[PDB]
RNA sequence: UUCCGUUAACGAACGAGACCUCAGCCUGCUAACUAGCUAUGCGGAGCCCUCCGCAGCUAGCUUCUUAGAGGGACUAUCGCCGUUUAGGCGACGGAAGUUUGAGGCAAUAACAGGUCUGUGAUGCCCUUAGAUGUUCUGGGCCGCACGCGCGCUACACUGAUGUAUUCAACGAGUAUAUAGCCUUGGCCGACAGGCCCGGGUAAUCUUGGAAUUUCAUCGUGAUGGGGAUAGAUCAUUGCAAUUGGUCUUCAACGAGGAAUGCCUAGUAAGCGCGAGUCAUCACUCGCGUUGACUACGUCCCUGCCCUUUGUACACACCG
């Protein structure tokens, strides 16, 4: 009788409200998109060209499964592997210019909000945009 | 190509016990009984095959 | 001549792959495809872009050459320096140093 | 050294429409050793082969027939 | 019908609370047919594949799983689900019922009803790993 | 019955062709035939316990190599998976059959020791052809266009002319000049 | 305020201090150790010594319970500090370590002193004892010499609750003589002889 | 291995020499007798003389031995 | 009224223990409800150091390790009653505070 | 007399114990060389479990 | 040298065992507002049902986490073997049939083994005042044509790279001076970094805690494996330059001769995390994750132990 975000799987999911993101048109785009890399520690920024939007609908995600992460928090999500040549790998962040960026026009479109308990939280209105195209799928 | 079975084993031998020597008797005719050795794990109950059905052996090798 | 250009363009001295990406997707250029199907109508474009970082709004900081001794853009032996005449980085060289 | 071709003619464009549905096996791997082709045009051969359905899918590898 | 089991592998901890209904399974709140990954998805329908659904189709299932890697909450899971239709009927149904299925279990596979105790040992000082030492270099 | 390998393969059609080696492959069709070749069981602690293990079991744990590869048996399944999907619909037959056939044509029968020649133990019979066949995949598989699953699956049916039988046959060779 | 673990690294490294301040100070009368409780607005801290009556001297007591007071900036009439007799003086380990070490100060010869002391810690009660006394003692060579009798266990839980020991380095005229002290204590159930527990090879029996 | 410390085959010696009237087969019921009959502080000590006692009335069902006396 | 917390620090069980169930017991006997005890979670101090005082030898190490145990006792009665309940002897190696909870 | 900053490092910090610059252990405010934190470790509390 | 027995020995001391710590099982008990489970009530979306969050000073409970008292395993039963002992092998059961695993402690006798540079432990010799200490300034230990030793990163397609699922434990964390520690959140900054709101002297706050896994560009090329090495550049730490960001540079390296080291089960191997080191900079000690091949035998080599035997050795065959 419906299909919610637990029913549909993250990969199809995610494209699907990329592609969502996509044709709405609403949210604006930096002077960046191409030139700025995800990470310090990655060294290829992401090879495709809508990978901003793909990135917002991992937000869009994201706050949905989990309410109360500052910038930190999703700096943190977006690490991984570091690889300092002969040295041994580490642990590294992600940029954080960018994902408060994106937060800022996620509040914009009203998706998310501030809270007193640190971090966002979904609005009402985001959460059922999200519940009816998970019953789309 | 003569299929033997495992009769009983007689103990690990050679330089560095690798080798187990048994004694087995032949499934077409269960009432030759010969002495060989086997590399390997061998348990009692097992069957073995084999190439030259002539060669012998000793005991406590 | 095979390599796609993102890249064939590695070859050249002064670009890597940062500058290559930089450059096949500032002119609005097909990036699945390889140098060898790539003519002329856009070989004279992928110059431009390259030949021309700051005026093409490349991030200031992208350019490898960065504000020489005195402008952004893409001697020490003489004045006897540690660095020209010598390892600079200060290593132990103890162990080191074996290849001739 | 191996140096396969990196844009394919019609040559090939037509062989491997006459022998796909003949190949009890059409892979990658095995259509770039046997044709002398590039990995990428063999995975841009399998794509027209979807276009064309004369028949699994993976990031590594693609078995069908 | 509510009851809880606990399904534990290595570190990882998978609680099951039962509930009467139509079968509806539900791992973290997920459905069981999206476990990731999905080609070790066939480890974790073991038992419905095995008993049946016919034998849960009136009483549903949902789990939350804490701690371990993915491999130890995939075991976990596992043994959590047959631990809960077991007490499915061992207190709510009949002795003879889950008693064949537990016995059914036990002949497909010992660690099902059987939680395995093999757990990492403390790593020993003057070497690498927990059993291995450093190269000795005589001279 | 209703068990059956991915819920693709039935067991209840494979045999050996030999009385030798039955009790050390699990393919009989009563029991010790699994969903997948993936379980967290122990199988060390006694002895003769592994021939009670599946023979799909042993193949994908017999793969995890070189020292880059151990701990990732998730991918050794998934290639046992493809290449098992490549020899059955190639060969239209139960990759089981084809499985056990290159096994049971893989294993050395005798060697040489201490130099004096007699026989190899079964277990060992078939522990060195897993072994042997996983190591001409590895050695197919490194620095070619070729993956995994297809030089497994070439060294698969070619065993059932292939480096698992030359290697036996010099084995042999050495074997029955002494 | 201060944290919970720094507090105890802080007591337990002030015991410590104390412990080696009045070691240094009452070589003279046998310091035994101390006992240390914290009541409701005092810090109790009880001096131990084979030798009381000399400890007291009882201004010098209040001169040394104003030491941890100031020294250790303790607030005032929070701190007492007494002087306690030992209830054994041999089943004490320091006690005839230090005894030990007066006595072959004074002039007496090393092997009669460690007899004197065997045959004290015997007279207390002991299960055993072992004496250790190694370095020179005439010769340029150093050796290492031994009295021991009685039971005397060497491995095991029971070793660290069993026994009392005691080592000290005596600066002799010709150098540094290093002394051992070890008493077994037999099992006391009420436990003023030593342990409250017995010890696992001892095992008692109710007759039928 | 599995071989008994003479403390425990001392032991377990003499309480069947003094108390052969009321102990029994059982292992349980050795233990729960040896608990109050004999002091013994490790637990797992008690249960291998428990199990060591049961193991000699074994052997004594059948005939007499060489370890006890009285009667 | 004006509920009172009191913790309870040491580093041995028996002391705590015995403590604990004396100041609980104590409580009831003015018929208070208690809420507890709760152990609280231990914490432990493990410190490495070499024993060679010279770095000459095999390397050996030992482990010194400490254990912090802890409980706390919540009951809603005056503060006034609550001194008068502890205010009882105690053994060495226990620290007890109180707190306005 | 004393000019240099010796607001940190190993000249600033001394083995409470004994006194010496190196072998300093710092956890949970130890402030003392090895060995002569090993040989007052019962002293302080530091007893060996396994 | 654990025991049974044999017995010119009898009766005893150490060591071993016994002991202690941790893990492994408990739907049994103790009891949890600085920890949780469920139902309900409210609000959120598609009455019910799927479903997220918030309360109910008791909705109920401790099955799930914590920590305590306890229990559980003792080889007892089965068969065989052995002597009818000591015990061993294979069985059912059980969480466990190896004293269950892993550790701590661990006898006598020595080394001219190490440490005087850890010690207001110390004897002798030496400096004791153009001081061999003391205080600061600067350098040096970091040298390099060269030999060796322990580890880090690779030789790639089982992979690099780029998207998108996401599962741990151990421990540690403030002097409040605006604020020295852990840092949450907001803002700014491509990143490195900076300002504001603040919490935690702690199960409260940090703590909401990677390889692996769908998808694709590579395509067998010393190539996007690899990044040695260089230059330009920004900022952090520090009183004073160490490290970290961006781009450019892109060396050897295509499984390694004689020799050689570790390891038998959640072990090896692979991947990270914490702590020590610390004004700034990670090898050692622990933690967890994925997770196997073979062996379960032997004294062939390298040793160790015991008995017999030979000796011209006793600094003891390097005699
Ligand atoms: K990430
Ligand atoms: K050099
Ligand atoms: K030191
Ligand atoms: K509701
Ligand atoms: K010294
Ligand atoms: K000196
Ligand atoms: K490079
Ligand atoms: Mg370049
Ligand atoms: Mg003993
Ligand atoms: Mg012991
Ligand atoms: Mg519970
Ligand atoms: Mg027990
Ligand atoms: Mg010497
Ligand atoms: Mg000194
Ligand atoms: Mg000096
Ligand atoms: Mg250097
Ligand atoms: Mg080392
Ligand atoms: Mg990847
Ligand atoms: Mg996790
Ligand atoms: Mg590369
Ligand atoms: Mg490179
Ligand atoms: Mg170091
Ligand atoms: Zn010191």
């Amino acid at each position: 009788t419906a299909r919610t975000v637990k029913d549909v799987n993250p990969h199809e999911f995610v494209k699907a409200y990329s592609a969502h993101l996509k044709r709405s048109g609403k949210m604006e785009l930096p002077e960046w998109v191409d030139i700025v890399k995800t990470a310090r520690f990655k060294e290829l920024p992401p090879s495709d060209a809508d990978w901003y939007y793909i990135r917002a609908a991992s937000m869009a995600r994201k706050i949905y499964l989990r309410q109360g992460i500052g910038i930190g928090g999703f700096q943190k999500i977006y690490g991984g592997r570091q690889r300092n040549g002969s040295r041994p790998p580490h642990f590294c962040k992600s940029s954080g210019a960018v994902s408060r960026n994106i937060l800022q026009e996620l509040q914009k479109m009203g998706i998310i909000d501030v809270d007193p308990k640190g971090g966002r939280l979904i609005t009402s209105q985001g959460r059922r945009d999200l519940d009816q195209v998970a019953g789309t799928v | 190509v003569k299929l033997a079975v495992v009769v009983k084993v007689m103990g690990r031998t050679g330089s560095r016990g690798q080798v187990t020597q048994v004694r087995v008797k032949f499934l077409d005719d269960q009432n030759r009984l010969i002495m060989r050795n086997v590399k390997g794990p061998v348990r009692e109950g097992d069957i073995l095959t084999l190439l030259e059905s002539e060669r012998e052996a000793r005991r406590l090798r | 001549g095979k390599q796609k250009i993102m890249f064939a363009l590695t070859s050249i001295k002064g670009v890597g792959r940062r500058f290559s990406n930089i450059v096949c997707k500032k002119a609005d250029i097909d990036m699945n495809k390889r140098a060898g199907e790539l003519s002329a109508e856009e070989m004279d474009r992928l110059m431009a872009v390259v030949h021309n970082p700051r005026q093409f709004k490349v991030p200031d900081w992208f350019l490898n050459r960065k504000k020489d001794y005195g402008r952004f853009s893409q001697r020490l032996k003489k004045i006897r320096n540690h660095r020209g005449l010598r390892r600079v980085r200060g290593q132990h060289t103890k162990t080191t140093g074996r290849r001739g | 050294k191996v140096n396969n071709a990196v844009l394919f003619d019609q040559a090939t464009y037509d062989k491997l429409l006459t022998e796909v549905p003949k190949y009890k096996q059409i892979t990658p791997s095995v259509l770039s050793e046997r044709l002398r082709i590039n990995g990428s045009l063999a995975r841009r051969a399998i794509k027209d082969l979807m276009e064309r359905g004369l028949i699994s899918i993976h990031s590594s590898q693609q078995i069908f027939t | 019908g509510t009851v809880q089991c606990f399904g534990r592998k290595k570190t990882a901890v998978a609680v099951a609370y039962c509930k009467p209904g139509r079968g509806l399974i539900k791992v973290n709140g997920a459905p069981i047919e999206l476990i990731r990954p999905e080609m070790l998805r066939l480890k974790a329908f073991e038992p419905i594949l095995l008993a049946g659904r016919s034998r849960f189709k009136d009483i549903d299932m949902r789990i939350r799983v804490r701690g371990g890697g993915k491999t130890s909450q995939i075991y976990s899971i596992r043994q959590a689900i047959a631990k809960s239709l077991v007490a499915y009927y061992q207190k709510y149904v009949d002795e003879a019922a889950k008693k064949e299925v537990k016995e059914i279990f036990a002949r497909y596979d010992r660690t099902l009803l059987v939680a395995d105790p093999r757990r990492c040992e403390p790593k020993k000082f003057g070497g690498r790993g927990a059993r291995a030492r450093f190269q000795k270099s005589y001279r | 019955g209703d068990v059956k390998l991915f819920n693709r393969w039935t067991f209840e059609d494979v045999q050996v062709s030999d009385i030798s080696l039955n009790d050390y492959l699990a393919v009989t069709s009563m029991k010790h035939y699994t969903f997948l070749p993936h379980s967290a069981g122990r199988y060390s602690a006694k002895r003769f316990r592994k021939a009670q293990c599946p023979i799909i079991e042993r193949l994908t744990n017999s793969l995890m190599m070189h020292g880059r590869n151990n701990g990732k048996k998730i991918m050794a399944v998934r290639i046992i998976k493809h290449t098992m999907e490549i020899i059955h619909l190639l060969t239209d037959a139960n990759p089981i059959q084809i499985i056990v056939d290159a096994i049971i044509n893989s294993g050395p029968r005798e060697d040489a020791t201490r130099r004096q020649a007699v026989d190899i133990s079964p277990l060992r019979r078939v522990n060195q052809a897993i072994y042997l066949l996983t190591t001409g995949a590895r050695e197919s598989a490194f620095r070619n266009v070729k993956t995994i699953a297809e030089c497994l699956a070439d060294e698969l049916i070619n065993a059932a002319n292939s480096y698992a039988i030359k290697k036996k046959d010099e084995i042999e060779r050495v074997a029955k000049a002494n | 305020q201060i944290s919970k673990k720094k507090k105890f690294v802080s007591d337990g490294v002030f015991y410590a201090e104390l412990n080696e301040m009045l070691t240094r100070e009452l070589a003279e009368d046998g310091y035994s150790g101390v006992e240390v409780r914290v009541t409701p607005m005092r810090t109790e801290i009880i001096i131990r010594a084979t030798r009381t009556q000399n400890v007291l001297g009882g201004r010098r007591i209040r001169e040394l319970t104003s030491v941890v007071q100031k020294r250790f900036n303790f607030p005032e009439n929070g701190v007492e500090l007494y002087a306690e007799k030992v209830v054994n003086r041999g089943l004490c380990a320091i006690a005839q370590a230090e005894s030990l070490r007066y006595k072959l100060l004074g002039g007496l010869a090393v092997r009669r002193a460690c007899y004197g002391v065997l045959r004290f810690v015997m007279e207390s009660g002991a299960k055993g004892c072992e004496v250790i006394v190694s370095g020179k003692l005439r010769a340029q060579r150093a050796k290492s010499m031994k009295f021991k009798d009685g039971y005397m266990i060497s491995s095991g839980q029971p070793v660290n609750e069993y026994i009392d020991a005691a080592v000290r380095h005596v600066l002799l005229r010709q150098g540094v003589l290093g002394i051992k002290v070890k008493i077994m204590l037999d099992w006391d159930p009420k436990g003023k002889l030593g342990p409250t527990t017995p010890l696992p090879d001892l095992v008692t029996i109710h007759p039928p | 291995g599995r071989v008994r410390t003479k403390t425990v085959k001392k032991t377990s010696r003499q309480v069947i020499e003094k108390y052969y009237s009321r102990m029994t087969l059982d292992f349980h019921t050795n233990k729960k007798v040896l608990e109050e009959v004999s002091i013994l502080q490790s637990k797992r000590l008690r249960n291998k003389v428990a199990g060591f006692t049961t193991h000699l009335m074994r052997r004594i069902q059948r005939g007499p031995v060489r370890g006890i006396s009285l009667k | 009224q004006h509920r009172i917390r009191i913790t309870l620090s040491s580093k041995s069980v028996k002391n705590l223990e015995k403590v604990c169930s004396d100041l609980v017991r104590g409580a009831k006997d003015k018929l208070l409800r208690v809420k507890g005890p709760v152990r609280m979670p231990t914490k432990v101090l493990n410190i490495t150091t070499r024993k060679s005082p010279c770095g000459e030898g095999t390397n050996t190490w030992d482990r010194f390790e400490m254990r912090v145990h802890k409980r706390v006792i919540d009951l809603v009665s005056s503060p006034d009653v609550v001194k008068q309940i502890t205010s009882i002897t105690i053994e060495p190696g226990v620290e007890v505070e109180v707190t306005i909870s | 007399w004393n000019s240099h900053p010796k607001n940190y490092g190993p000249g600033s910090r001394v083995c409470r114990v004994c006194g010496n610059s190196h072998g300093l252990i710092r956890k949970y405010g130890l402030m003392c060389c090895r060995q002569c934190f090993r040989s007052n470790a019962k002293d302080i509390g530091f007893i060996k479990y396994r």
